[PDB]
C-alpha cells in the first residue's frame, strides 16, 4: 500500500458523457482520482503518481511522476472522451514507465477505469496477464465498464496475475449506477488492501 | 501553425551533438532516442542552433508502445532561453538511420508542444548512405492518390 | 417536528451562499493570470534585450562598391564594412544613416538619415499641415501660387 | 426572491425543493475541481517571474554606465509586410529582438553615439529627449533611469 | 610534494568546440560564463565531451557570478538521460582583450581547484578567431609555494615539451605568478570527419 | 413524458420497426444514451420513407446533443429533413439548432474543461446552402459557400465529415449549372474524402 509508484490509467470514452454519475461521469472521475492521488501521497510522502490515457488512436501522457496535485488536476480536466479504450497498449506502456522511477525501493501498481467495452481479445490479455507478475507488477482494474452489455472477463486476468508478488492485486467492483464514483472507491479497498511480501 | 519553413538550414554542431547523444546514452542497434531540436522558425529559413537529448524508452513486442518524457521538455525551455533567445521549440531530432511510421505518432506530441508544424530531422549517426547525413521532414496533411483519405 | 423538510432548507441555503462566494474566486483566478501574464512578459522581454545586444552606428561615407561601403563611425575612425542580407544594398546609397554590429562590424539594416539638429528646429516649425483657406481677403493672389 | 426556503415551500412542494437542493451540492464540487486548477497556473508563472528577475538584478548592480538619450524611434511590426525593421526580408515578426525598430538613441560617455534595441522593462514613456540614464556597463542596452542633474543656477529658480 | 602537478593536455573535442564559440562570439561585448564537463583521466589527460554555457550576467567573472542554482539544474537533467559527466573546470570569453586570467580569475578558478587540482580556465576571444586555436588558450593554478622555493618548472615531463605562449602584457606576469600555461588540442573521431 | 410520443410512433410503424422502439426504451432505462445513437441511425436508413423520422427525432434531440456528441444530432437531421419538399419547414429546423449549439460552447465546456461545440454550426452551414440550392436560389447559397471556406482555412486541423459535406453541397452547384468540368473535380475531392 505505502512506498508504492502507480501509473492511472483513467479510461476516457463516449460513454463517459452521459448521466451514470452526477453531472456527467467524466467529471465524478475527476473527484475519484484526486481521491487516490492524495490518500496514497498523505500515507507516504515518497509516494508519487503518473498518468495516461486509454483514449485516442494510441495512449497518450498526460502527466509525469508527480507529486503535484496541481499538475495532475491539469491532465484530469483537460483530457478528452473522444478517445477509445486501448487496454493492452496501455498496460504495456505502464511497464515502460514503471521500469523507471524516482526511488527504485517504490512497488508497481496500475489502476485502470474501465468505463467502457473492450477493444483487445480476451486471449492477448491472458498472455499478458503472465508478462505483468514477471515484472511483478499488481493490476488493479476499476469495474464497472464490463458490465454495460458484457459477461465479465477482467477476474480472469487478476487471478492470473496474482500471487505473493510485491502487492496485491485486487479486483474493485463499482455500481455504473449513480451512487457517486469517488465515494465507491473509498469503501473498496484503495488503502485497505495490503501489499504482500 | 505555419506554413513557411520550405528550406532547412542546419548548423554543422548539429550532426555532431546528435552523434554524440547517440552514443552515450549507448542506445545502440536501432534503439532510437528522441532529443528536441531548437532554434529560429516562422519563416521559410528554419536554423536549426541547438539540439538535446531527452528521456525516451522503446519497445519491441508492439513498436507503437513507447515513453517520452514531457517534464523534462519543460526545464529545458525555461534554461536555454536565457543562454540564447534565439533557441524556442522548432521541433525534434530521430536518430534514424531510418523513418519509421511509429514516428508518425510521436509527431503528435511536438504538434501539441509547439505552434508550428515541427520538423522532424534525421540524423544519419550510422552514415550507410554517401549522401544525405541530414534529412529534413514536415509532417503535413494531405489528400492521397488512388481514391484514398486525407493521410498523414 | 412537523416535518424535517424545516430543518434541511437552511443547509440548503449555504449551498446558494456558495456558488455566490465561488462564482467570483474564479473569475478572479483568471484576472490574476493575465496580470501576471503581462508581469512575466515585461521580465522576458528584458532577457531577450540582453540577447539582442547593442549596435554601433555609422553613416555611409562613400560608395566602394555594392559589395563594400566606407562608412564613417560615430564612434571615430573610418572603416570599411561589408553587408549583410539582412540590409537592402538598394537603399544603401551615399549620405544614408546606417546601423552595424560591433561584432562584426557589417551593416545590419538602413536607418533614415536624421539631420543635423539646427536644420530640425527649421522642418520643425511645421503644424502638421493645416487647411485650405486661412487668408482673409486677396483672393486674385490666392490662385497665383496654386 | 432568495431561494431554499419558505417562500419556495408555497410555490414548489418539500420533495420537489429537496430535489433542487440535490442539484446544487454537486455544482459547488465541480466549481472546486476548476478553482483549484487555475489556482496552479498562478504558482507556475510565479516562479518564473522571480527566476527572470535575478538575471536582470545583476545587471542593475553596481557599477553601470551613466549616458542620456538623445531621442527615440519607435516602429511597430508589418511595417511592410513583414518586420519592424524598414528593410525587405522574409518574417521574423519580433519588439526588437531581431527586427529592431523600437530602439533609443543614447550618447554615451564613453564618446559614442549608438542606437540600441529597446529594453522590455524601460517604458517608451521613461525614454524622451534629454533624459538621463543607466546603460549597462558589459553590453550598451538601456539599463535604467536617473534623476535630472542640478546646478547652483537650477536652485535660485525654485 | 603530493601532486605531479604537470599541466594537462587537453583535448576538446569537435562538438564542444562548436559549442564554446557560439556562445562567446554571441555574446560581444559581454563575458560568456561557462564550465566544462567531460572526465579527468590520468594525470595528464582531460577530455571534453561538452560544456555548458551557464547564463550570463552583468557582474562579469567573479565567485559571485557562479550561480549553484543553475550549475545543478544543469547536473541532474545529465543524470537523468544517462549521459552524466562532471567538472574538470570551467570556461569564460575576454569580448577583446588576450588570454590570461586577471586575479579575480584566478579566485573563480579557485573554487573549481578545491574540487580538483586540475582545473582550467579557458579563454576565448572571438573578435581574432578566424582560425580555431587562435587566441584560445588554456590556463591552470600552480601552488603558491613551489613558486618561492623554485619547483615552478615541473610540467616539462609528461608533456612534449614544447609551449606556444602568445604576447607579452598580462599574460608573462599571471604565468610567474599563478598559473601554468598550454596548448589546447583538439580531437575528433571519423563519423564527425 | 416521452414515453407517450414513442408508443403512438411504434403502433404507426411496421412490426419489423417494433425492435427498434423497444430498444430506445430499453436503453433509457439502464441509462447509457450513447447505445441510444447508434440504434437510432439504423432505424433513419430504412424509415426515411416514412413520415415518421419527422417527430421522432425531436424528442431525443431536444434533451442530449451533450449526452450525445455533435455528430449525433446532425447525422439525425441530414436524415429527416432530406426527402422534405417543404424548404420553409426545413430552414426552421437548422436555425434553431445553430442557436443551441452557440450557447452550449460558453456553459459545458468551463464545467467540464472538455468538448467543443463550435463544431457543430460548421456543418449547419452547409445545410442551409444546401437548402437554397434546392429552392432555386442558386446564387445565394454561394455566398454562405464563400463564408464557411473562410471559416475552414482559420482551422489548421480540419475534419473530414465537416469538408465531405461541404465539398458535397458545392458538387451539386456546378452541375445545376451545367458545367461538366467544375463538377468532375469537385466531385473526385467528394469522393476521395468520403
Amino acid at each position: 500500500m505505502v512506498l508504492e509508484a502507480t501509473v492511472l490509467v483513467i479510461d476516457n470514452s463516449e460513454y463517459s458523457r452521459n448521466g451514470d454519475f452526477p453531472r456527467t461521469r467524466f467529471e465524478a472521475q475527476i473527484d475519484s482520482v484526486e481521491f487516490i492521488f492524495q490518500a496514497k501521497r498523505n500515507s507516504n510522502p515518497e509516494n508519487t503518481v503518473g498518468l495516461i490515457s486509454g483514449a485516442g488512436a494510441n495512449p497518450r501522457v498526460l502527466s509525469t511522476f508527480t507529486a503535484e496535485f496541481g499538475k495532475i488536476l491539469a491532465g484530469l480536466h483537460d483530457t478528452q472522451i473522444e478517445g477509445k479504450l486501448h487496454m493492452a497498449t496501455a498496460l504495456q506502456i505502464a511497464q515502460l514507465t514503471l521500469k523507471h522511477r524516482q526511488n527504485k525501493v517504490q512497488h508497481q501498481r496500475i489502476v485502470a477505469f474501465v468505463c467502457s467495452p473492450i477493444s483487445d481479445s480476451r486471449d492477448e490479455l491472458i498472455r499478458l496477464a503472465k508478462t505483468l507478475k514477471k515484472n511483478n507488477v499488481a493490476v488493479d482494474i476499476i469495474n464497472f465498464g464490463e458490465i454495460e452489455q458484457n459477461t465479465e472477463l477482467l477476474d480472469e486476468f487478476i487471478a492470473a496475475v496474482n500471487n505473493p508478488q510485491e502487492e496485491t492485486s485486487h479486483l474493485l467492483t463499482v455500481t455504473p449506477g449513480p451512487r457517486l464514483l469517488y465515494e465507491n472507491i473509498a469503501s473498496s479497498p484503495i488503502i485497505l488492501e495490503e501489499g504482500s511480501s | 501553425m505555419s506554413l513557411q519553413h520550405e528550406k532547412v538550414t542546419i548548423a554543422p554542431l548539429v550532426l555532431l551533438s546528435a552523434l554524440d547523444h547517440y552514443e552515450r546514452t549507448q542506445t545502440k542497434e536501432n534503439k532510437r532516442c528522441v532529443g528536441v531540436i531548437l532554434g529560429d522558425a516562422n519563416s521559410s529559413t528554419i536554423r536549426v542552433t541547438n539540439s538535446f537529448a531527452l528521456p525516451f524508452e522503446e519497445d519491441e513486442k508492439n513498436s507503437d508502445v513507447w515513453f517520452l518524457d514531457h517534464n523534462y521538455i519543460e526545464n529545458m525551455n525555461e534554461m536555454c532561453k536565457k543562454i540564447n533567445a534565439k533557441e524556442k521549440l522548432i521541433g525534434w531530432y530521430h536518430s534514424g538511420p531510418k523513418l519509421r511510421a511509429s514516428d508518425l505518432k510521436i509527431n503528435e506530441l511536438f504538434k501539441k508542444y509547439t505552434q508550428n508544424n515541427p520538423l522532424l530531422l534525421i540524423v544519419d549517426v550510422k552514415q550507410q548512405g554517401v549522401g544525405l547525413p541530414t534529412d529534413a521532414y514536415v509532417a503535413i496533411e494531405q489528400v492521397k492518390d488512388d481514391g484514398t483519405s486525407t493521410e498523414k | 417536528e412537523q416535518e424535517a423538510h424545516n430543518k434541511a432548507l437552511n443547509q440548503f441555503k449555504r449551498k446558494l451562499l456558495e456558488h455566490r462566494r465561488y462564482d467570483d474566486q474564479l473569475k478572479q483566478r483568471r484576472q490574476n493570470i493575465r496580470d501576471l501574464e503581462k508581469l512575466y512578459d515585461k521580465t522576458e522581454n528584458d532577457i531577450k534585450a540582453l540577447q539582442s545586444i547593442g549596435q554601433l552606428i555609422g553613416e555611409v561615407m562613400k560608395e566602394l562598391s555594392e559589395e563594400k561601403y566606407i562608412v564613417k563611425a560615430s564612434s571615430g575612425p573610418r572603416y570599411i564594412v561589408g553587408v549583410r542580407n539582412s540590409v537592402d544594398r538598394s537603399k544603401l546609397k551615399k549620405g544614408v544613416r546606417v546601423t552595424l554590429d560591433i561584432t562584426t562590424l557589417t551593416i545590419m539594416r538602413i536607418l533614415p538619415r536624421e539631420t543635423d539638429p539646427l536644420v530640425y528646429n527649421m522642418t520643425s516649425f511645421e503644424q502638421g499641415e493645416i487647411t485650405f483657406d486661412g487668408i482673409g481677403g486677396l483672393t486674385e493672389q490666392i490662385r497665383e501660387l496654386r | 426572491g432568495d431561494d431554499e426556503l419558505d417562500q419556495e415551500i408555497l410555490n414548489l412542494s418539500t420533495q420537489e425543493l429537496q430535489t433542487r437542493a440535490k442539484l446544487l451540492d454537486n455544482e459547488i464540487r465541480i466549481f472546486r475541481s476548476e478553482l483549484q486548477r487555475l489556482s496552479h497556473e498562478n504558482n507556475v508563472m510565479l516562479e518564473k517571474i522571480k527566476d527572470n528577475k535575478e538575471k536582470i538584478k545583476n545587471n542593475r548592480q553596481l557599477p553601470y554606465l551613466v549616458a542620456n538619450v538623445v531621442e527615440v524611434m519607435d516602429m511597430n511590426e508589418i511595417e511592410d509586410k513583414e518586420n519592424s525593421e524598414s528593410t525587405t526580408q522574409g518574417g521574423n515578426v519580433n519588439l526588437d529582438n531581431t527586427a529592431v525598430g523600437k530602439a533609443a538613441v543614447v550618447k554615451t560617455s564613453s564618446r559614442q553615439t549608438v542606437f540600441l534595441p529597446m529594453v522590455g522593462l524601460v517604458d517608451p514613456d521613461k525614454l524622451k529627449p534629454n533624459d538621463l540614464v543607466g546603460v549597462n556597463k558589459d553590453s550598451y542596452l538601456i539599463l535604467d533611469t536617473l534623476p535630472s542633474e542640478f546646478d547652483s543656477r537650477v536652485k535660485a529658480m525654485e | 610534494t603530493g601532486r605531479d602537478d604537470t599541466k594537462e593536455t587537453v583535448y576538446i573535442s569537435s562538438i564542444a568546440l562548436l559549442k564554446m564559440l557560439k556562445h562567446g562570439r554571441a555574446g560581444v561585448p559581454m563575458e560568456v560564463m561557462g564550465l566544462m564537463l567531460g572526465e579527468f583521466v590520468d594525470d595528464y589527460t582531460v577530455n571534453v565531451v561538452d560544456v555548458f554555457a551557464m547564463p550570463q550576467s552583468g557582474t562579469g567573472v567573479s565567485v559571485e557570478a557562479v550561480d549553484d542554482v543553475f550549475q545543478a539544474k544543469m547536473m541532474d537533467m545529465l543524470k537523468q538521460t544517462g549521459r552524466d559527466q562532471m567538472v574538470v573546470g570551467w570556461y569564460h570569453s575576454h569580448p577583446g582583450f588576450g588570454c590570461w586570467l586577471s586575479s579575480v580569475d584566478v579566485n573563480t578558478q579557485k573554487s573549481f581547484e578545491q574540487l580538483n587540482s586540475r582545473a582550467v580556465a579557458v579563454v576565448v576571444d572571438p573578435i581574432q578567431s578566424v582560425k580555431g586555436k587562435v587566441v584560445i588558450d588554456a590556463f591552470r593554478l600552480i601552488d603558491t609555494g613551489a613558486l618561492i622555493n623554485n619547483l615552478e618548472p615541473r610540467q616539462t615531463t609528461s608533456n612534449t615539451g614544447l609551449l606556444n605562449k602568445a604576447n607579452i602584457q598580462a599574460l608573462i606576469h599571471g604565468l610567474n605568478r599563478h598559473y601554468y600555461s598550454l596548448n589546447i588540442d583538439y580531437h575528433k573521431t571519423a563519423k564527425e570527419t | 413524458e416521452i414515453d407517450t410520443i414513442l408508443s403512438t410512433l411504434r403502433m404507426e410503424a411496421d412490426p419489423s420497426l417494433h425492435p427498434l422502439f423497444e430498444q430506445f426504451e430499453k436503453f433509457y432505462e439502464e441509462k447509457l444514451w450513447f447505445q441510444l445513437s447508434e440504434s437510432l441511425t439504423k432505424f433513419f436508413d430504412d424509415a426515411k420513407s416514412t413520415p415518421l423520422r419527422l417527430r421522432l427525432y425531436d424528442n431525443f434531440v431536444s434533451k442530449f446533443y451533450d449526452k450525445i456528441n455533435q455528430l449525433s444530432v446532425v447525422k439525425y437531421l441530414l436524415a429527416s429533413l432530406k426527402d422534405s419538399k417543404d424548404f420553409d419547414e426545413s430552414l426552421k429546423y437548422l436555425d434553431d439548432l445553430k442557436a443551441q449549439f452557440q450557447e452550449l460552447d460558453s456553459k459545458k465546456q468551463r464545467n467540464n474543461g472538455s468538448k467543443d461545440h463550435g463544431d457543430g454550426i460548421l456543418l449547419i452551414d452547409s445545410e442551409i446552402a444546401r437548402t437554397y440550392l434546392l429552392k432555386n436560389d442558386l446564387v445565394k447559397a454561394r455566398d454562405l459557400l464563400d463564408d464557411l471556406e473562410k471559416t475552414l482555412d482559420k482551422k489548421d486541423s480540419i475534419p473530414l465529415r465537416i469538408t465531405n459535406s461541404f465539398y458535397s453541397t458545392n458538387s451539386q452547384y456546378f452541375k445545376f449549372k451545367n458545367d461538366f468540368n467544375s463538377f468532375y473535380y469537385t466531385s473526385l475531392l467528394y469522393l476521395s474524402t468520403l
